[PDB]
């Protein structure tokens, strides 16, 4: 491909990929333990 | 009323008459008395039409030098308009004097408007009527019907019937507008077209728009059978000038080209056919171009030349054909390689901006081509279509273009340009090629108006400034003033809304049209007043691009869904019919009090010549300055021009240009005292611009409402809106903002 | 009918898109029973035709209906008539013996 | 054709480094490519069927407006105005004289063009130009 | 709740105003709030109908003056123009509505 | 290749081509799905 377009034959085809490309803790809470749940997003 | 102005008696067709129509009346007579040029400003509301048209008819009756009038007006309606106010002064006149006098007012417009033919009616196109009727009445087909009456060949009724009476007995005595001359010439099977131009020179006034006046394609007949020393009005002149530009431009493109090819081989085809069949018909027009004979010379007076002279008849030379062009064939071959050099430098890559005498000494090094045969071009190409009779010339439409282009760029040298673009426009694909040949210079179509006829009236309901015109358009002016309307309460409340509901600044600038907070602003306030407007809207956009995506950006997000709720939503679009469809239909939805909005843009159809009197717009929303496109070339090179030449900024120039059509937006809508409407402009740079603003606006426009909200410009419209309703104190307006007879009498009293 | 822009990968329903076009056919209908000649205060027809020589400096894109990248309308222009249309025939709709 | 050069047969999409190259005697459309293949060697006939002219290989040049008949108009117009450069000042103003002379010129233009009385034009050109 | 609709109304006032006698006089007063109406029909076909049967109508607007209402004021009145009424505050409307009731 | 230097050409790959395929045979030895793997950085 970077050779057909200095050949003057417009290419169809996109560049393949040889061209460079891209704790836990303790918990004082003891007498609840189980009731609350994770929230590990809002 | 009757009253007088020094010596002249003013037959007033109302019992009542404001201070501002006096004035106008006193400077007008004291402008006609003294001669020369001059630009009045009359605000709107006032009857500026009906003082205007009594004040020169009485003076053209009272002197014994009995001047000819000429009543230029901008568009077709208000064509019609002047014209429905001269019937009612005309009967007031009548009805006073107790009989009807001398008297001849016709409107002029073109065949379109004014064919009774049954078959040539519904064509789209005014240029494929004009050419059928002169197909139908060039005379030729008279003559051959004559020699032959079993030819298929066909003559029009209505131009016919003409023949049998004489100039002077085609109409009776007075005034017709365009509906009662159409149903006179209906009733009695008469074409009207015809008629008005006949009677063109016997008027005492005659109306017709700006390009009669200013456009020499169809200004050459017309120019010449009126009077020199006519009284000359200008109706509306606030874009006279745009109008000068669009008399003296051509865009040619890749299709027209190809088009011209295909007519110059058509026309190759047709004089080797007609060299084989009779060379009589061509050597008789070789001999008369011998000696000299022009177009005008040659052609009769009841037939017309294929293609217009596009030129000022002042600058066509009045010398021979140089004999390059003379013979037929050589003047095929030269138009041929015409065409192929213009298709030559088609072929470009970049935009190139050149003088007409580059261009000359381009292409006179390119190929042997002169001057000289280019300024008779056109003249040579109606002769030449004339002498060969071919029956159809839809395929020389485009010919005729090229002939145009020939005549333009070869006899003007200074004050216009051309532009190559190999883009038409920038989202395009494939390239698509276009030639502009362009009118900088706006003086150069208006100096032959203003050196020809002695005294001119320029007047406009919102020109302002008064003195960017006599430095744009290359005249002088004996007196320039512009009234300030006088009102017992502000009957008008112009606003400017600067930022949103929740404080955001505002802008109609075309690069930020896909910002949604602006949207969201917009959205907000059209709402807030369409749930608060009484009757109707009218609102004005800045370009017809910026207007489909706010309406498609409205739709998606359902803003239009809540005004659906109070308002009919109408839109005028690129097609004239369904434009013209929809606003009678405003017109319509405002009468029954359902209610409607009018989206339309401020440099369209609707903005110019249409009026939204009373009910039909108790709001004006101008949604942002109506710029142009900047990166436009054409713009570019007239602000270059103007710089260069009349030393105007070209910021300044764009801010007049884009106050003076928000100007004649938020005039468009008073007619009479007793209206009302609030004119809003949301835009953040309308507050720097009051200045600009016509006087009588300004001084509408207090200084504490520059920098509006959304919420609290409601709440100001509410107000105003809750204030006019009020049936307001005779006695509050009996001689401060209107006047009886024995007001005007006291008032020349106190003046003497 | 709404007048959201028209999207093709949206699946719509087979049984009713049928009728699109039929549906079109009435908008001409609309059409042949909308188009008729108004009075000259407000003939833009005339407006447009006041004089049919004009050739000056075309209308820019700005001035100018929207076009995609083929160079064919975009499609605003249509929901545009269709409110138009809309207004135009619940106006004409009370002009009735009623 | 348009696109393709008829003698080498190749396309624009295939070679687009090709050229408009054209004889001025004979006007048949080539490619530069051909011309440096079959004129390198020396002059010959013209490779399209039916023409068989002789054309040398230094003449050849590219055709301005694309178009064969009047790239023959233009090329005779340079050929005739060289030598036929009279102005309006060398008939000292005469308007008459000079368009009768632009008629003539203008019908001799005409005649190389079509060929139809080419012999006493050429001939009549050849004289005036020896003077 | 809903869209108001002017010739509905007039419609129904003019059924019940057809059944009364030609010696009282036959008058309607509308007390409109909004500033658009919806109709089903022709409203000025139904103005008409009313200034046929000689039926009298004063309309005291709320918000602003609406093109209909002063339309049908000034048809049902012979040419009287002051039969549209727009209030400014509360004591104005109880001024209004002690004004309507003089015949 | 006029039309399609006209034209826009997407990239393919074996996971576009299982979108389009046809059964060759009712009992096919090899499985179409795609299994994924941790470690690989070809
Ligand atoms: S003469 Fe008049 S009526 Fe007849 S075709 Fe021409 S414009 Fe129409
Ligand atoms: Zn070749
Ligand atoms: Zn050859």
């Amino acid at each position: 491909p970077r050779k057909l377009q200095d050949l003057g034959l417009k290419p169809a085809s996109v560049d393949p990929a040889t061209i460079k490309r891209q704790r836990k803790g303790k918990i004082t809470n003891t007498h609840m333990t189980g009731i609350l749940k994770d929230y590990s997003h809002r | 009323m009757k009253f007088y102005i020094d010596d002249l008696p003013v037959l007033f067709p109302y019992p009542k008459i404001y201070p501002e129509q006096y004035n106008y009346m006193c400077d007008i007579k004291k402008t006609l008395d003294v001669g020369g040029n001059s630009i009045l400003e009359m605000p709107s509301g006032t009857g500026k039409t009906v003082s205007l048209l009594s004040l020169t008819i009485a003076y053209q009756m009272h002197y014994p030098e009995h001047r000819k009038i000429i009543y230029c007006s901008r568009t077709m309606s208000e064509i019609e308009k002047a014209l429905v106010e001269l019937e009612n002064l005309m009967d007031y006149r009548t009805k006073e004097l107790g009989y009807q006098e001398d008297f001849r007012g016709l409107g002029l417009t073109s065949r379109k408007n004014l064919c009774l033919h049954p078959e040539v009616s519904k064509e789209r196109k005014g240029t494929v009527v004009d050419e059928k009727c002169r197909r139908m009445t060039n005379g030729q087909a008279k003559r051959k019907l004559e020699e032959d009456p079993e030819a298929n060949v066909e003559l029009c009724e209505y131009h016919e019937n003409l023949y049998n009476i004489e100039v002077e007995d085609y109409l009776p005595k007075g005034v017709f507008s365009f509906e009662k001359l159409l149903k006179y010439c209906e009733e009695k099977t008469l074409c009207p077209y015809f008629i008005v131009r006949r009677m063109i020179s016997l008027c005492n006034i005659i109306i017709y728009s700006y390009h009669y006046l200013l456009d020499p394609k169809i200004a050459e007949r017309v120019s010449n059978e009126v009077s020199k020393d006519s009284i000359v009005i200008f109706d509306e002149a606030h874009n006279i000038d745009n109008v000068c530009i669009e008399s003296l431009s051509l865009d040619l493109t890749t299709d027209a080209l190809r088009r011209a090819t295909r007519g110059a081989n058509a026309l190759d085809e047709r004089i080797s056919e007609v060299r084989k069949v009779d060379s009589q018909k061509l050597q008789d027009e070789y001999e008369k171009l011998v000696q000299g004979l022009h177009s005008a010379d040659i052609l009769t007076d009841q037939e017309e030349p294929f293609v217009e002279t596009p030129v000022l008849p002042q600058d066509l030379l009045t010398e021979a054909i140089p004999g390059n062009i003379r013979r037929a064939e050589h003047f095929v071959s030269f138009l041929k390689r015409l065409i192929e050099y213009l298709k030559t430098r088609m072929k470009v890559l970049h935009v190139i901006s050149e003088t007409p005498k580059s261009f000359l000494q381009h292409l006179k090094q390119l190929t042997f081509i002169e001057r000289k045969p280019l300024r008779f071009c056109s003249e040579r190409l109606s002769l030449l279509v004339r002498t060969l009779e071919v029956t159809e010339v839809e395929d020389f439409t485009a010919l005729k273009d090229i002939a145009t282009f020939a005549t333009l760029i070869s006899t003007y040298e200074e004050g216009f340009l051309l532009i190559i673009e190999p883009y038409e426009i920038e989202n395009a694909a494939v390239p698509n090629p276009i030639m502009r040949f362009t009118c900088l210079d706006a003086s150069i179509a208006i100096k032959p108006v203003f050196e020809r006829f002695s005294s001119v009236i320029i007047t406009s309901g919102t020109i302002s400034p008064l003195d960017m015109y006599p430095r744009m358009l290359n005249f002088k002016t004996v007196l320039q003033k512009s009234y300030a309307m006088t009102l017992a309460k502000k009957s008008f409340l112009p606003m400017i809304i600067t930022k949103g509901s929740d404080q955001v600044a505002i802008s109609s600038r075309f690069e930020i049209r896909n910002d949604p907070s602006i949207v969201r602003n917009y959205g907000s306030m059209l709402v807030e007043f369409a749930k608060i407007t009484p009757d109707g809207m009218v609102v004005f956009f800045p370009s017809y691009l910026y207007m489909e995506s706010i309406v498609s950006m409205w739709q998606t997000m359902g803003i239009l869904d809540e005004v659906w709720k109070h308002k009919l939503i109408l839109v005028e679009t690129p097609d004239a019919q369904e434009t013209s469809l929809a606003l009678e239909t405003y017109r319509k939805a405002c009468s029954n009090g359902r209610g409607a909005i009018l989206l339309s843009v401020a440099r369209g159809k609707v903005s110019e010549g249409i009026d939204f009197d009373h009910q039909y717009g108790r709001t004006v929303l101008m949604i942002g300055i109506p710029f142009q496109y900047t990166e436009s070339r054409i713009l570019k090179a007239r602000l270059e021009f103007m710089r260069e030449n009349y030393r105007i900024r070209e910021n300044d120039f764009l801010s007049f240009d884009a106050m003076r059509h928000a100007a004649q937006c938020l005039g468009r809508v008073l007619r009479g005292k007793d209206d009302y409407g609030v004119m809003v402009l949301a835009d953040r740079r309308f507050s720097r611009k009051r200045s600009q603003l016509p006087k009588w606006i300004a001084q509408g426009l207090s200084d504490a409402d520059l920098n509006l909200s959304t919420d609290m410009a409601i709440s100001n419209t509410k107000q105003f809106l809750r204030t006019m309703a009020q049936p307001t104190d005779p006695k509050d307006q009996e001689g401060v903002s209107v006047w009886s007879y024995e007001d005007l009498i006291k008032h020349q009293n106190s003046r003497k | 009918l709404r007048g959201e822009k028209i999207m093709q990968n949206d699946r719509g329903d087979v049984i009713i898109d049928r009728y699109l076009t039929l549906d079109q056919e009435f908008d001409r209908k609309d059409d042949d029973m909308l188009l008729h000649p108004v009075k000259k205060i407000i003939d833009l027809d005339g407006n447009i035709q006041d004089d049919p020589v004009v050739r000056g400096n075309r209308p820019d894109f700005t001035m100018q209906p929207g076009v995609d990248i083929n160079g064919n309308s975009d499609g605003t222009v249509d929901i545009l008539k269709g409110m138009n249309r809309l207004s135009e025939k619940m106006i004409m709709a009370l002009k009735n013996e009623y | 054709n348009k696109d393709m050069c008829p003698i080498c047969k190749t396309d624009r999409y295939l070679s687009p480094d090709v050229k408009f190259l054209v004889n001025p005697e004979c006007y048949h459309r080539i490619c530069e490519s051909c011309v440096d293949r079959i004129f390198s060697l020396g002059p010959a006939q013209c490779p399209y069927k039916g023409c068989d002219k002789i054309l040398r290989k230094n003449k050849f040049k590219t055709q301005i407006f694309d178009d064969v008949e009047v790239e023959k108009e233009v090329d005779i117009r340079k050929r005739v105005f060289n030598v036929f450069n009279k102005t309006i000042d060398d008939f000292n103003g005469d308007l008459v004289e000079y368009n009768k002379y632009l008629e003539e010129v203008e019908d001799i233009i005409y005649k190389l063009d079509h060929g139809i009385d080419v012999a006493k034009t050429e001939e009549k050109l050849r004289t005036y130009e020896e003077l | 709740k809903g869209n108001p609709s002017l010739q509905n109304a007039l419609e129904m006032a003019r059924g019940l105003l057809l059944p009364v006698p030609a010696h009282c006089t036959r008058e309607v007063l509308i007390v409109f709030g909004s500033l658009s109406t919806t109709d089903p029909g022709d409203i000025h076909q139904t103005i008409d109908s009313l200034v046929s049967e000689k039926i009298r109508v004063k309309v005291l607007g709320l918000s602003a003056q609406v093109a209909i209402c002063k339309e049908l004021c000034k048809a049902t009145n012979y040419g009287d123009e002051s039969f549209y009424k727009i209030l400014l505050d509360e004591t104005h409307l109880k001024e209004l509505f002690n004004e309507a009731v003089t015949p | 290749l006029k039309k399609i230097d006209d034209s826009r050409i997407e990239e393919n790959t074996f996971e576009i081509a299982l979108a389009r395929l046809i059964p060759p045979q009712n009992q096919s030895h090899a499985a179409y799905t795609y299994n994924p793997k941790k470690g690989s950085t070809m």
